[PDB]
Formats: C-alpha cells, structure tokens, sequence
C-alpha cells in the first residue's frame, strides 16, 4: 500500500485533488496523499517537494500558474516521455465517436533544444536537435507500452523527406526497435499525411511515436477530437522510475473556488497512475464508475453541458464505484 | 496563345495530367501545355531544366515528385528544390465546404498563406558527433514580412476581415518570434482587417471542433504543412483543395496537400477535383478567366452530384466517369 506524491496545484487545483482523493477512497485504492507545492525558487522545486518524488516516485500533478515549471520538472526527474491515451467518451458528443490513440512524445530536445541565434540581424537560426540516444530510448518506450497495454500497432510520425538527417535517425532507431519487437506491428507515415488522415478517419490510428513538436502538436489535435483538455489525461516517464501524471488544463480562475470544476482529467491521469504501477481493478472500476456517470448525463458539470456543481459530481461516481465489484 | 510547363509528377500526376488535356480540348482553352519529366535520379539534371522551363514560361501546372526519405540528405526533395530555386513564397490554399461533400463540419472557408521557402524546409543539418544530428531551421524578416505583406493584402483585396498568425513563438522565442513581429508591422498597414495570432497547437484543436472561427490563416513553412492538411480534411480530403505557389514572378499550380498518389494509381479511381481546380487557378492567373469560369462551375457542380463521387469521398464512381460529367456540363 504504497503512496502518491499529490501535487494540487492552484486555482481549481484543490478542488480536482479533493474531488480525486473523495473517489479513491470510495474505491478503497491502496493509494493515500502526500500534498507538496512545487515552486520555483532560489532556480528549483523546493527540497521537500524532489524528496517525495525521489522517494514515491509516483505524482499527481493538478494545474499551476503561470522559468515553466514544467520545464523545471522535465530536467529535474528526466521526463524523456510525455503520454497522452485519447478515447472518445461516450456522453460528451463531439463529430468522433471512434478515437483511440496514444501519442508518444518524446519530451527532451527535439525543435525545443532552447538553441537559438541571430545569425545576423533580422536573421534567427533555431537548432532542431535529435540524438541517437533519445530516439532509441523513446522508441523502446513507445513498442514497452504497446506491449502492456495491449496495442497492436504503433506508427513512427515523421518529415525525413525534408529534414533527411534529423528526422531520419529518428526514424531509423524507430526502425531498430521494431525488427527487435515483432509481436507489435510497426508503420511509418508523414505527419502531414497523418494530420489529413487523422481529421478524416481517426479510428485508423493505434500508438504514434514521433519526435517534441510533432508529439506536441498532434497529442493536442488528438485531444481537440475527444472533447478538449478538460477530459484529457496525461502522464510523464522520467528516469530512475519516476512518472508524473496530470491535468494539462488551465487553473481556471474565475471559477476557482465556487464549486463548478470538472474534475474528469486529473481523476482520468490518476487512472492512468493506478495503471501504470499495477492496480488494474481498482483503475478498471473508477474508470468505469467515471465513464457511467458521464454517459448517465444527470451529473454534468457545466462544461460538460449540464447544469451541476462540481462535488455532485464527485459524488455520483462515488455512490457509483461503491456499488461495483 | 500560351505555353505553361506542364510537370506529370508521379503516382496519379500523369493520369490527371491527361484530362486536364481533355477538358482542355474540349473547352478550347489556348493553352499549349510544354511538358517536362523529373526521374529519381540523384543527378538534379531534371530538377534544374524543369526550373528554366518554367523561368521561360513563367507558368507551371505539376504533379508531385516522389521524395524517397530512405535516399542521403545529398538526395534532396525535388519539389522544395523547385519551390525554393523559383523563389515561390507563397504557398497559398483555400478550403471550404462545398455543400456536395458533406463531413464532420460546415460553414468552413479559409484562406491559409504559408511561407514557401524558409524555415524547418531549409536542408540545413549536420552531424558535429556520431549520433547527434541539428537541423538548422531558418527564419527571416525579408521573408517574413513578404509572406505577412500577402497575406494582408490577400484579405484585404477577397474582402476577408481577419488574419490570425499561427506561431510557436512561446518556445521558439527568437525565430518564432520575429515572424509574429514582422505580421505585426504589416497589419500596422491593414487598421482595417483585425490581426490575431494563435500557438500552432491550439489552432490544431481549434480546427478540429469550430474551424469556423478562421479566416485568412498566415504561418511559416512547417505549421503550413500541418493546417493545409488538418483544413484539406476537414472540407472532405486531398482529392478536394487546389493549391497555388506564387514568386513575384513565376507561379506553379499543384494540387493543395501535394501527393503521389502511388497505392490509387492507374486505377481510374482518383479523384480529378483538386487537379481541375488547380488548372482553373492557373487559367486565372493566364488572365483567361472566361475559361477559367466555364471549367470550375462544370467542376464544382459535378461535385453537387453524389453519383459523381469517387470514393475518396464516399462514392464509386470512376475517374473517366467524373471527367465525362465535367465535360458533358461544359458548354
Ligand atoms: N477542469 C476544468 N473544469 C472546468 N472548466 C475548466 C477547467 N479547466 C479550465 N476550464 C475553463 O477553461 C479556461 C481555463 O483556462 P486557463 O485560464 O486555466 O488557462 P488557458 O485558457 O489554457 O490559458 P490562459 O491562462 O492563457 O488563459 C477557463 O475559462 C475555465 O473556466
Ligand atoms: N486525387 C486523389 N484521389 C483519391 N485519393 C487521394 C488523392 N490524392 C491523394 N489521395 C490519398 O491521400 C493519401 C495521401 O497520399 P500519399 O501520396 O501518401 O499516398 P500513397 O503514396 O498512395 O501512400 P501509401 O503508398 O502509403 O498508401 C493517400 O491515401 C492517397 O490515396
Ligand atoms: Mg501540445
Ligand atoms: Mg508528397
């Protein structure tokens, strides 16, 4: 019965935590609390905050305001990948109704190298940056997660047409990986060529594996389809097993302490933590109590499209996950 | 009379090419189509005569030429070859609904300007140590204010009200940002049209759930890439949307999102919309804009016909078969 690094963050932050932790508990998750604020400070998180990761390894991370902060993170634990799992929900209606996919995202350089020069004035060079290392090591992630969580392709997303050299290693410790993991079938496509496919016929899509911008890009286009970032869950793999899951939407200010948030993302990222270490049932059951709520409709924060507070809410999957074995 | 390059391309250029020759003839258009082939050769021999065919004829229409990734980075893209040794800016795309093809969304009609020659398409890499690769991409104020300076006037001069600069400027502060600069000092110029900007990311997810919210769209080079795709799809797929390259002084016409077409071609099944469109467009430009009318209206108005759909867009009907409609409305 191991325990989780929460991170409330601010504005609805709070709120959302509570709303999860009221859930895990009518759950009975062998999961309880470890509240820490990361702040920058000095430039860092402050020395309480690393201790509890370093020693959980396991985060809930709520929204924070606006050095990034979760650049800061990024560098201090190594989070080298960044997983966004999209499924259409089914009581939240938007024009797709059959997305699946997991963008993989390799989270560390990439076109965000932090490299830029004026070369001469009125002329900026930006250094788009690709390791073997890197590509190797999000590459092996990407074919691990297909693995087990049983998916049954994964794409490499692309422009080595263009950027021959860059995107090409990309691809080629892609390729690597693949004729090393047969059980899991492998495809290359143009991110263009994915863009036009993915607003036309998204259920065609399985894992995508692509380098910082493009996994930047697409994991929100994705996220678009399904309904937006207020249902979207997240999760980031650093190094020495450390993983911080989390909202990626705003903080919401104007709403921030009168009862209305819509605590789906966060509770749907800690799903996904619950996942990732190993307790399927107690994932499987939350889940489900969530999806049944939405898809009930008689609960739905405003949103969402109904007209009911945020603790209501929170209840309903309670009284939900209580009667479900 | 006028000589226009004509450049077949591969996969379903060559097939498209040959009834864009029919309508042609039977429209009586007086244009003699010069026509040039580009190989896979790694020798750039083709690529370059192709680009003093069009310095001579200053008019192209092409199909897209294969780009084999697996080929060293020498091997470089024969269309960004040809985009960029023209000098050919702006890449320039108009998609909207046509009320034929009905998709996810409606109501949607937006003109993208992207930047045709700069940026992460510059072939600029290198690899200092074994395994670490840069690519060095460029941008510029001369092309930055050039492609912003089209955009505005674009708007201006079709009647549209809004330019929103899409831009990773918050992470690509430097490069980024001095193109969002440059589409500041124009619109500066244009108080009449409203100038907004927008993070690439955002507008993908935008796009997807009201892409009506757009209007005139201006961005660098690889973002162009995506919303050219992300918007051709929306209004019903590749087979669909034109796409125009303009230089101050030469212009090439090709279809919007620039395929191949290998795994549909010589199978009577492709779509010829997009192609046709693009003929019109270059017919245009040819100030033969009589011609230009009779086609598209025939074009768009077999679109309204769903038996006439091929099934890019839900439909069986062959290729000849679509052509036989344009041409039979054609009088
Ligand atoms: N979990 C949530 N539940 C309900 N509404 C939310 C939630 N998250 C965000 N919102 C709503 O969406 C907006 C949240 O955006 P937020 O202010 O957090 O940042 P942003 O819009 O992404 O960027 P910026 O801070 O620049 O506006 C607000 O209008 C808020 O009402
Ligand atoms: N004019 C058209 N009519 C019908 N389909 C088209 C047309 N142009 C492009 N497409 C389709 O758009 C997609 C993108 O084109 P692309 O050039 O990658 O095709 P391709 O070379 O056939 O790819 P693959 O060999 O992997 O199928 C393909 O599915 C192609 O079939
Ligand atoms: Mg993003
Ligand atoms: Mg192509």
């Amino acid at each position: 019965v191991q325990t989780v690094t929460l991170i409330p963050g601010d504005g609805i932050g709070p709120e959302i935590s509570a709303a999860v932790m009221k859930i895990f508990d009518a759950a009975k998750a062998p999961i309880q609390w470890e509240e820490r604020n990361v702040t920058a400070i000095q430039w860092m998180i402050p020395s309480e905050a690393k201790e509890s990761m370093d020693k959980n390894k396991m985060g809930l991370k709520g929204p924070l305001k606006t050095p990034s902060m979760n650049l800061l993170l990024r560098k201090t634990f190594d989070l080298y990948a960044n997983v966004r799992p999209c499924v259409s929900i089914e009581g939240y209606k938007t024009p797709y109704t059959d997305v699946n996919i997991v963008t993989i995202r390799e989270n560390t350089e990439g076109e965000y190298s932090g490299i830029e020069h004026v070369i001469v004035d009125g002329v900026v060079q930006s250094i788009k940056l690709i390791t073997e290392g890197a590509s190797k090591r999000i590459a092996e992630f990407a074919f691990e997660y297909a693995r087990n969580n049983h998916r049954s392709n994964v794409t490499a997303v692309h422009k080595a047409n263009i950027m021959r050299m860059s995107d090409g290693l990309f691809l080629q410790k892609c390729r690597e990986v693949a004729e090393s993991c047969k059980d899991i079938k492998f495809n290359e496509m143009y991110l263009d060529t994915v863009c036009l496919n993915m607003v036309q016929d998204p259920s065609q899509f399985d894992v995508l594996v692509m380098p910082n911008l493009y996994g930047d890009i697409l994991s929100d286009l994705c996220a678009g389809l399904i309904g937006g970032l207020g249902v979207t869950p997240s999760g980031n793999i650093g190094a020495n097993g450390v993983a911080i899951f989390e909202s990626v939407h705003g903080t919401a200010p104007d709403i921030a302490g009168k009862d209305m948030a819509n605590p789906t993302a966060l509770l749907l990222s800690a799903v996904m933590m619950l996942r990732h270490m190993g307790l399927f049932d107690h994932a499987a059951r939350i889940e489900a109590a969530c999806f049944a709520t939405i898809k009930d409709g008689k609960s739905l924060t405003k949103d969402l499209g109904g007209n009911a507070k945020c603790s209501d809410f929170t209840e309903e999957i309670c009284r939900r996950v209580k009667d479900l074995d | 009379r006028h000589t226009v390059t004509m450049i077949p391309g591969d996969g379903i250029g060559p097939e498209l090419m040959l009834h864009v020759k029919s309508v042609f003839r039977h429209a009586c258009v007086p244009v003699d189509f010069e026509e040039v082939h580009v190989s896979s050769n790694a020798d750039e021999e083709d690529i370059r005569n192709a680009i003093m065919a069009i310095r001579r004829n200053r008019v192209a229409l092409k199909g897209n030429i294969e780009t084999n990734h697996n080929l060293p980075p020498s091997h470089k893209s024969r269309n960004n070859i040809l985009r960029t040794s023209l000098d050919l800016y702006a890449n320039v795309i108009h998609c909207k609904s046509l009320p034929g093809v009905v998709t996810r969304h409606k109501d949607i009609d937006i003109l993208i300007v992207r930047e045709n020659t700069e940026g992460e398409y510059s072939s600029l890499e290198h690899e200092s140590v074994a395994g670490v690769v840069e690519s060095l991409k460029i941008i510029t104020k001369a092309k930055s204010l050039r492609i912003a300076e089209y955009a505005f006037k674009l708007a201006q001069e079709s009647g549209r009200k809004k330019v929103t600069a899409v831009h990773k400027a918050n992470i690509m502060k430097l490069g980024d940002g001095l193109f969002l600069q440059c589409c500041r000092e124009v619109a500066a110029r244009y108080p009449q049209i409203t100038f907004e900007n927008m993070i690439v990311d955002n507008t993908t997810m935008q796009l997807v759930s009201r892409p009506q919210q757009f209007d005139v769209m201006v961005m660098p080079n690889l973002y162009g890439n995506i919303v050219n795709n992300v918007c051709a799809g929306l209004v019903g797929g590749p087979g669909l949307v034109a796409g125009a390259n303009y230089g101050h002084v030469y212009a090439v016409f090709e279809t919007a999102t620039r395929n191949t077409g290998k795994s549909i071609a010589n199978k009577n099944i492709a779509n010829p919309t997009a192609t046709l469109l693009a003929s019109c467009m270059m017919l245009d430009h040819l100030k033969l804009h009589s011609y230009a009318t009779s086609i598209r209206k025939a074009v768009l108005a077999s679109m309204d016909n769903e038996n006439m759909h091929t099934p890019d867009i839900g439909g069986q009907g062959t290729t000849s078969e679509a052509i036989q409609d344009v041409i039979r409305h054609i009088r």
